[PDB]
């Protein structure tokens, strides 16, 4: 803290694009540190200050240890020739595991063309596939040919039978069997144990998705009459880029990782072809204004692409994208496909009419790509990397294992001890009278406080038993040994989360959430016991500490409706973000503390788009007013509360 | 096949002769085998192997020929693929008996439930639906000219299609008049609605509206003239006003359904015409009209399957003219229109549909509505425990052959082999359908064929497969590229309730729906979670239909009272000046409040007052039934109420049960034990027999103590004859009406816990079909005079399918207060005699007996201690704080206390019998009764706890009572008996000291008397007189078994039978004990089981009641059997299926606490009946007495050491006591010390 206070040019390091090349010397030392010691010192500094670059910094750490060229073989095309000619035993099938919607058998066909080897390619769908695959393997096990089975994840039991057949096989020294499959946990574990694994991911980027989309569609369909349809296909291809890379940026790009696959593209091409054949009636040219834009927008926002969409906000996002792209204005030569790319640049749509001009423009795309291509802010990339940065560290926490014998429980004794010492021992319960049933907020707080007290008792008894195990006081039960292994790897067990809980989150942030949650529950329980029911409105309630906030919203609605004698269908919502300290609450106003605004800054109930990832909102006064039948102003935006 | 149906022989004569020869050979061979059943003798018959192989080949030939004949018939008439095997042999074998063919039409066609025939059964004149909707054929089918079954079945299908098309043409020709008239006569419209069927009415309305809108758009021409669209909108608004005025009258339910469907369709027409007018659409080829669903009728088409073409976006379909009867119309929400768009886009792309989402969002009903609107046969296959794989290949063949639709609700719930096999078949069918894409290539369909069940099956282009999924999850990988998914995460409930209310004649259907829809979500969130609460969309729809019925009832009542007076009655006028929120709150309360628990009813009323401000619900006053309830409850010593009194809630619950019997024919009482549910139905029955003057018969059956093969009957596995079960005998006795039983009203009450196994056959009669089927094959219809009832403690193991069909009443514990129990006890004791036996029980007066007067005086004495804030209630609420070996049920302690006070008045009568010179005077009576009440409260509450809690309860009683307790400082009050005089007598003074001989020093039949055994012996002597089933528990070795045996053998009339229970005790143990000791004798009152030893009361010792094992459902068969003997005074003989009664039978039992590993806790319906005593270890004083006696017995061999007897035993006790302080069970489970050591 003293060194970061004393340093003058620290600030340019704080917002640097790649600060890990210029980490400042701040650590106090007595002997001159080694290059690897300097590397771990700057690694800790990068982890502390700017974790977004942290993964990249980890690469430089490997550059300090095992050479600069260590990961240099990844970003090269895969050397299949040397591996299948030298490194693969003929009784070992080569497993090619790709993601769904992606294929890698073209590599096999290219290798079979290059090495001059005959290949029997068989896709498997039924028992005829069983018979043909067994006949092909029984002939090529003597002839020494090459046999590929494609999409073999569909029949796992027959794959178990095939592996048991292959274990007793004595093949020719150049017979090679490939099994190409999707990455799916329906595969047996022993085939991945007894095979050569290869992972084939598509290259990330908008441009590569456009190349794959344009390669998928035949040229004979695209080059049909009328001439405008290919232009539309380019727009359709752009649409299949413009959300799929957005699927890389969950939860900011979409609420969940939807299954926007190849069949959506094929159905979109089919409905575009059918509508253009119904509209043009075979003519060579039609007007851009006579294209049924509403038909395409509706059938691709509701039928083709929107069927997988369940959230209405993602449906609104898809409809805004479709209304921003699939118009007649896109046919104009001055259309910007992506505005404010890197703040000031823009992406203009090419003016060609034939397909090859579009392919040339797509090939002439710049190799630099920012999230502003998709409409996202650039700092979302700054989010996404550091999300994966967390996904590094906990994974290494999974790899701690137990092997240091010739101190896991030696650390875990103190870990469970301080986790016991953090949380209070006993949470008090609220007293049950009749006069606080007329106040629904007390019903909320009692439904909160039993759930909190039971989870407190559960965590306390489990941590007490774990710290008994760490001194040898207790015999290792299956539940206790599983719990102590989960605590070694630092993962949340299933038997610990019992309310609406964030997924994929570790145990230390979990126990910090208990500290804040039952601290807030103890404070509101003491206030409810002391001041009576009337204090229950004036207290500032954090919605994140409650196990259910929609009950709080409905309880505030009921409190207003009972206080002023109005029907529950008549009230509507209003939010005022006040910033002056000690703002006096009104009759229908309830104080909410600790909300976060992602992507904007609010001043005087007025939002402005900002490049900060999050801003801590002050005490929000949530008010319930009468449903006036006023037309909504165009300057009013509906935001979701997650 | 060759003997069950007699007409299969004439169809296959060669196979009949062949099977006759084969049967002759096989019976001769089997007679030769039956001569010698030795295995080596069967192996040594001459030429037996060649003959067996020849017979096997011949039987295989007959089977192959018959299977090919059945497959030929199934390929002839394609709907034969939808029927089972033996049903198909029944259908073809009953060609000359057409009526037997009538029951199979429901599985075959969509709505054709029967066929209307000639009087001679030679012409099939027409067809009918399930709901009585009928169609006469335009051309009749003459079955004499077409005697083959498949021939006249194809003719029936073709003529139904022809008649449906011609009637649709005439209906649209007549309704095009009403489409263009600004003024509509109600009478001609009602004549049109009553003339034609509901699907034809909705179809003609849709076709006429679509044609008029298309003609209006052609007349618009892009000139900006919105006048004809306004004209069509005004016409449909005029029809809305005409139909909403017509639905407010009194209508038959068929025409009410037709008007409801018409309102539901035409309101959507009004909304879409409003949207079309608002969006300023001027061209007929605009997408805002193309995306809406369109119809085009061509009467000039000769082909009867394409006279109506239904189009939506790019998709077009031809109307299959399948009879659907009267289905349920779906409210066309935006979600429904989006579903229609997605599924029609997937069907035009030759794909399949996957509407995925949570349960209850109208997925499968939307698929069914889409299939019905296009008029195709839809078949919903449930993917939860009703998944037969033996017929689903045949079902897929029928779907591909005749052309139909298939829906699979909850495909996520299937297991792996089901999912793999069905997904492979569906994948193969969908790939065959995707071959129909690219018709330019498919100019030759080459009669398209698919691989199914290892054969080749032709595929119709009108067929479709739909899969419904429940995520939370993704589709199987065989079909993920073949199906189009659609998220139904939330349907629009507000529009559904708006159209449902507006179809029920409600004038203000917007604000009322906007109130009621969030109220159900409020009830689902704010109320505590219960497994029988239903806040779903189906319950909301039922609530709205019931609200329409309540409004119609109020309108009819106003019309009747205005008819009686002299006033002019207009239905619109009396419907105008009338509140609708009161109707909705009345229907909501009258549906929901009987299911509510007592803790959540003021939360429900708070929510209901918040949603509906200032609206209150008033319970319907039934004054005559309440007067008969007052008479019956005053007859049977029961407290009464009239709302917010001591007993009002029980009368409210029994009135709710009366209304549920009026509404639902299957009902349950579902509250906890001891809350009045078991006799409230008898009170209602014996009040209805006085109010209506109709005889009431009740049949109480225990469902779990009697096996399913005994309850419903089992068929003979060989030599097949049908044996009736208990329920089937009851129903057969009702339906035969030999004794005129159908004139009376009969109630069958299944007094026992609910379980899915014995109710699955009851589901076929518990639904609206009301038809019980049997393995015999009889189809029995339940008469309307019968009402199936249930009595269950909880629904811990109740399936949803049975609980959805039954109206329920929750009889909570706070319905019954303790004051009602005290009133029942005092009013029983002031009127019943305790010496009458059985003769005067039918006789239920001042000078009847002196014992009645002395118990009346005792009641007068003990009444001030029986108040709400007196002694007994405070002792009960303090004893509920005490822990016991089992759960302290309130009614158990109260019944035990009442029995012991009965024994107190019996003791007073014994004093007056032994001293006839002067009676029991009032002061000594007051002292005896007031001391005995303290003694009886102490025993009846703290007889199930340790000595420290006996001392604690005695201290609390001493602090809160006025009666003087004995002065002695360190002796608890539980050791002082109340004497027959007014003073306390110590038990230590009452125990004798006996000396036992040397020959039996540790014999298992002798006992040494001490304080504890004489106390417990007096307690069993009190409890055994009134035949209460007594149970003693405690740690092992405490001596309960032989104390019970010695006290039972000491009584001169108790004949003791010692039975032992383990984890394999069926009721056959008790039945064999009754067959060994008792006998059945018939009397004109009824058959009765009695012991052979006349005058001796038989007692069944069962040594370990806890030891029978619980089932999968928390039930014990023998314990429920003993419970029904104690509660009902008898059981059922399954061989004759007749009620027997126990005459001189008791039950006593011993136990161990249920914290022991081999024990199970007892049922709360059985724990109410039993008074339970906790037998502790005897303690140091009792053991010094016992083993001082035993060592003085032992030291008679050696005569020089008498004086070393007594100093030994104390030491022999004392060290043992420190073992009981040192070697605890927690250190090691075998560190157990008892007097057995």
């Amino acid at each position: 803290i003293a060194k970061v206070q004393a340093d003058e040019q620290f600030g340019i390091w704080l917002d640097s694009s790649s600060p890990e090349q210029t980490v400042p010397y701040l650590w106090s030392e007595e002997t001159p540190a080694t290059p690897i010691g300097q590397a771990i010192h700057r690694l800790l500094l990068i982890q502390a200050f700017r974790p977004d670059r942290l993964l990249a910094m980890a690469h430089m750490f490997v550059s300090t240890n095992l050479g600069e060229s260590f990961m240099s073989i990844m970003e090269q095309p895969l050397d299949l020739t040397h591996i299948v000619g030298t490194e693969v035993k003929p009784n070992t099938p080569v497993l090619m595991c790709s993601v769904p919607g992606y294929d890698a058998s073209g590599h096999v066909e290219d290798l079979a063309a290059e090495q001059n080897t005959q290949i029997t390619s068989i896709a498997i769908g039924s028992a005829e596939g069983f018979n043909q695959a067994d006949k092909a393997i029984n002939t090529a096990v003597k002839s020494g040919r090459w046999v590929m089975l494609k999409n073999v994840h569909l029949a796992p039991g027959w794959l178990m039978q095939l592996e048991k057949k292959l274990h007793s096989l004595q093949p020719h020294a150049c017979f090679r069997l490939f099994l190409t499959m999707e990455i799916n946990p329906k595969v047996p574990v022993n085939l991945l144990r007894a095979g050569r694994i290869f992972v084939f991911e598509p290259p990330p980027g908008v441009k590569a998705n456009m190349l794959r989309t344009f390669s998928s569609i035949p040229v004979s369909r695209i080059c049909k009459s009328p001439n405008e349809r290919a232009r539309l296909y380019f727009l359709l291809a752009w649409f299949h880029a413009i959300i799929q890379e957005r699927l890389r940026y969950a939860p900011l790009g979409w609420s969940k990782k939807y299954e926007f696959g190849e069949s959506d593209l094929r159905s979109a091409c089919d409905t575009v072809d059918t509508w253009l054949d119904d509209t043009a009636k075979g003519r060579q040219n039609i007007s851009p204004d006579k294209i049924p834009w509403s038909a395409l927008k509706t059938l691709m926002a509701q039928s083709i692409y929107g069927g997988r969409v369940d959230n209405e906000f993602d449906q609104r996002l898809l409809n805004t994208f479709l209304e921003r792209l699939f118009t007649t204005r896109s046919f104009d030569s001055e259309f910007k496909l992506a505005c404010k790319v890197d703040g000031h640049k823009d992406i203009q749509m090419p003016d060609g009419i034939r397909r090859e001009e579009f392919v040339q423009w797509v090939e002439l795309l710049p190799d630099t790509q920012t999230p502003s291509w998709l409409g996202l802010p650039n700092n979302a990339e700054r989010v996404l990397l550091t999300t994966q940065g967390v996904d590094m560290i906990s994974k290494m926490l999974k790899m701690q294992m137990l092997e240091d014998e010739d101190a896991w429980m030696r650390t875990l004794h103190t870990t469970a001890s301080n986790w016991l010492h953090l949380i209070p021992q006993t949470l008090s319960h609220l007293k049950r009278t009749v006069e606080n049933i007329k106040d629904p907020l007390f019903r909320f707080f009692e439904r909160e406080v039993k759930m909190g007290a039971k989870l407190l008792q559960d965590v306390r008894q489990d941590l007490a038993d774990v710290v008994q195990v760490c001194e040898g006081k207790k015999k290792q039960t299956n539940y206790l040994r599983t719990l102590i292994n989960e605590l070694v790897k630092g993962i949340l067990p299933r038997s610990w989360s019992h309310y609406t809980v964030p997924a994929g989150m570790t145990v230390i942030q979990w126990v910090s959430d208990f500290s804040e949650r039952i601290k807030q529950l103890q404070n509101i329980s003491l206030a409810a016991a002391s001041g009576g029911a009337k204090e229950l409105k004036n207290i500032h309630v954090c919605l994140g500490g409650l196990f259910v906030p929609e009950a709080y919203i409905t309880a505030t609605r009921q409190y207003v409706a009972q206080a002023n004698s109005w029907s529950l269908e008549e009230l509507c919502l209003e939010v005022n973000v006040t910033t002056s300290q000690g703002a006096t609450l009104d009759a229908c106003s309830f104080g909410v503390t600790g909300l976060k605004l992602q992507g904007a800054t609010c001043n005087n109930n007025k939002l402005s788009l900002s490049n900060a990832i999050s801003t801590a909102l002050p005490l929000t006064q949530l008010r319930w007013v009468k449903q006036t039948n006023t037309e909504k102003k165009a300057s009013v935006v509906t935001l979701p509360v997650y | 096949i060759f003997t069950g149906s007699a007409d299969i022989k004439h169809l296959l004569p060669v196979e009949t002769q062949e099977f006759q020869s084969i049967s002759t050979e096989f019976l001769a061979l089997m007679k030769k085998v039956s001569k010698s059943p030795l295995v080596m003798d069967v192996l040594n018959i001459q030429g037996v192997q060649r003959s067996l192989e020849r017979l096997a080949d011949l039987l295989g030939e007959i089977q192959k020929a018959l299977g090919e004949y059945l497959e030929r018939e199934r390929s002839s008439f394609p709907r034969f693929y939808f029927v089972g095997d033996e049903d198909l042999l029944e259908i073809i074998g009953n060609s000359k008996n057409v009526a037997k063919l009538q029951k199979h039409f429901k599985k075959m066609f969509a709505g054709v439930s029967s066929i209307i025939l000639n009087e001679d059964n030679s012409v099939v004149l027409g067809i009918s639906s399930r709901e009585g909707e009928e169609v006469m054929f335009k051309t009749p089918v003459s079955i004499t000219e077409h005697p083959k079954i498949n021939e006249w079945l194809t003719l029936v299908e073709k003529e139904m299609r022809v008649t449906l098309a011609k009637l649709l043409a005439e209906s649209v020709t007549e309704v095009e008049i009403f489409g263009k008239a600004t003024s509509i006569d109600p009478n001609t419209y009602i004549t049109w609605i009553d003339k034609y069927q509901a699907q034809l009415v909705v179809l003609s309305a849709q076709i006429a509206w679509s044609e008029n809108v298309e003609t209006a758009l052609s007349s618009m021409g892009g000139g900006g003239d919105a006048a004809p669209l306004h004209s069509v909108l005004s016409n449909v608004e005029v029809t809305l006003n005409v139909l909403a005025d017509s639905v407010l009258m009194e209508q038959p339910p068929l025409r009410r359904r037709k008007l409801e469907h018409l309102i539901t369709e035409l309101v959507h027409q009004r909304d879409v015409t409003r949207s079309l007018i608002k969006s300023k659409i001027d061209n007929a080829k605009s997408f805002e009209w193309l995306s809406q669903m369109r119809f085009y009728f061509d009467p000039k088409q000769t082909d009867v399957l394409q006279q109506l073409s239904i189009q939506m976006a790019n998709a077009k379909f031809n109307y299959g003219f399948e009879y659907l009867g009267v289905q349920d119309k779906l409210v066309q929400t935006p979600l429904t229109d989006r579903c229609y768009l997605t599924m029609t886009q997937a069907l035009e792309a030759r794909l399949g549909g996957s509407p995925f989402g949570p349960a209850g969002t109208g997925k499968t009903e939307s698929v069914k509505a889409l299939g019905h609107q296009l008029g195709r046969f839809v078949l919903v296959f449930n993917c939860d425990e009703t998944f037969d794989f033996q017929a689903m290949g045949r079902i897929f063949v029928g779907l591909c052959q005749v052309g139909a639709w298939g829906c699979f609700d909850e495909f996520n719930r299937l297991e792996e082999r089901m999912l793999s096999a069905v997904s492979q078949q569906v994948q193969c069918i969908q790939e065959a359908l995707r071959e129909h894409s690219n018709p330019n290539y498919d100019k030759t369909s080459a009669p398209i064929t698919c691989e199914l069940l290892n054969k080749q099956v032709k595929v119709s282009p009108d067929m479709a497969i739909f899969i419904t999924m429940n995520p939370g999850s993704n589709l199987p990988d065989n079909l993920k590229k073949l199906f189009r998914s659609l998220a139904m995460t939330k349907p629009d409930r507000q529009l559904i309730a708006q159209v449902m209310l507006y179809s029920q004649g409600f004038r203000t259907a917007e604000v009322l729906a906007n109130k009621i829809v969030p109220f159900f979500k409020l009830c689902d969130e704010q109320l505590s979670s219960q497994s029988h609460y239903d806040f779903g969309l189906r319950a909301l729809k039922s609530v709205l239909v019931s609200a329409g019925n309540v409004k119609r009832e109020r309108i009819q009542k106003i019309k009747r009272e205005k008819e009686e007076r002299g006033e002019a009655v207009d239905e619109g006028e009396i419907a105008e000046n009338l509140p609708e929120q009161e109707i909705l709150i009345q229907s909501v309360c009258e549906t929901m409040v009987p299911k509510l628990v007592a803790e959540d009813i003021p939360l429900l009323f708070s929510l209901l007052s918040d949603v509906f401000p200032g609206v209150q619900y008033h319970r319907g006053e039934m004054t005559a039934l309440r007067e008969e309830l007052k008479k019956v409850c005053q007859e049977m010593y029961l407290t009464y109420g009239d709302g917010e009194e001591v007993g009002g809630m029980w009368v409210e619950k029994v009135l709710q049960l009366y209304q549920i019997t009026q509404i639902n024919h299957g009902l349950m009482m579902v509250g906890p034990s001891g809350s009045g549910k078991s006799m409230a139905w008898r009170v209602l029955l014996k009040a209805l027999e006085r109010l209506e003057g109709v005889e009431g018969v009740a049949h109480i059956i225990d469902p779990k103590a009697i096996s399913k093969d005994h309850l419903y009957g089992t068929l003979d596995p060989n030599t097949r004859e049908w044996t009736d079960g208990l329920f089937t005998h009851v129903l057969r006795k009702i339906i035969d009406s030999v004794r005129g039983e159908l004139q009376k009203r009969q109630w069958i009450v299944f007094d026992g816990d609910v379980d899915p196994e014995w109710v699955e056959n009851l589901n076929s009669v518990l639904d609206d079909n009301k038809l019980l089927t049997l393995p015999n094959g009889e189809r029995l219809s339940l008469p309307p005079n019968v009402r199936i009832m249930f009595e269950v403690q909880d629904l811990k193991y109740a399936t949803l399918a049975t609980v959805s069909r039954c109206g329920m009443v929750w009889f909570s514990e706070d319905v019954l207060s303790t004051d009602m129990i005290f009133n029942n006890f005092l009013a029983r004791l002031r009127s019943i005699p305790l010496d009458e036996g059985e003769d005067e029980a039918q006789r239920r007066e001042e000078a009847a007996s002196p014992m009645l007067q002395i118990q009346r005086d005792a009641a007068t004495i003990m009444q001030p201690y029986f108040t709400s804030n007196g002694l007994v209630t405070k002792a009960l609420e303090h004893a509920f704080q005490l822990e016991h070996i089992m759960d302290l049920t309130r009614l158990r302690c109260l019944g035990s206390l009442f029995s012991m006070l009965h024994q107190a008045c019996r003791n007073v009568a014994q004093y007056n019998a032994n001293h006839p010179d002067f009676p029991m005077q009032i002061e000594q009576l007051e002292r005896y009764i007031q001391r005995y009440l303290v003694y009886a409260i102490l025993w009846s509450l703290s007889g199930d706890s340790r000595l420290k809690m006996r001392a604690e309860l005695g201290e609390y009683i001493r602090r809160i009572t006025t009666v003087p307790l004995p002065t002695a400082p360190n002796i608890p009050i539980i050791d002082y008996e109340v004497s027959i005089s007014g003073e306390w007598s110590p038990w230590q003074a009452k125990v004798p000291q006996i000396e036992v001989e040397t020959h039996k020093v540790a014999a298992p039949d002798v006992v040494v008397p001490t304080l504890d055994t004489v106390r417990h012996e007096a307690l069993l002597y009190t409890w055994l007189a009134e035949h209460k089933p007594l149970v003693l528990c405690g740690p092992p070795g405490s001596g309960k078994t032989m104390t019970l045996f010695s006290a039972l053998r000491a009584l001169p009339d108790m004949e003791v039978v010692g039975l032992n229970f383990s984890s394999a005790t069926t009721p056959e143990l008790l039945l064999k004990t009754f067959d060994h000791y008792c006998e059945y004798r018939r009397t004109p009152n009824g058959v009765v089981l009695a012991p052979v030893q006349l005058g001796k009361w038989l007692v069944l010792f069962c040594d370990e009641i806890n030891l029978p094992d619980m089932d999968k459902y928390g039930t014990q068969r023998v314990i429920s059997f003993i419970r029904q003997m104690v509660e009902h005074g008898g059981f059922y003989r399954t061989s004759d299926q007749t009620w027997v009664k126990l005459e001189r039978i008791q039950f006593v039992g011993a136990c161990n606490p249920p914290t022991d590993p081999g024990r199970k806790p007892l049922s709360h319906r059985f724990l109410r009946h039993v008074p339970v005593v906790y037998v502790d270890y005897p303690g140091p004083a009792s053991l010094t007495q016992i083993y001082g006696t035993f060592n003085r017995a032992m030291l008679r061999l050696i005569p020089s050491l008498r004086t070393y007897a007594e100093p030994l035993t104390a030491a022999m006790v004392e060290f043992y006591t420190m073992s009981q302080e040192r070697f605890t069970q927690d250190t090691q489970p075998h560190y157990i010390y008892s007097p057995r050591e």
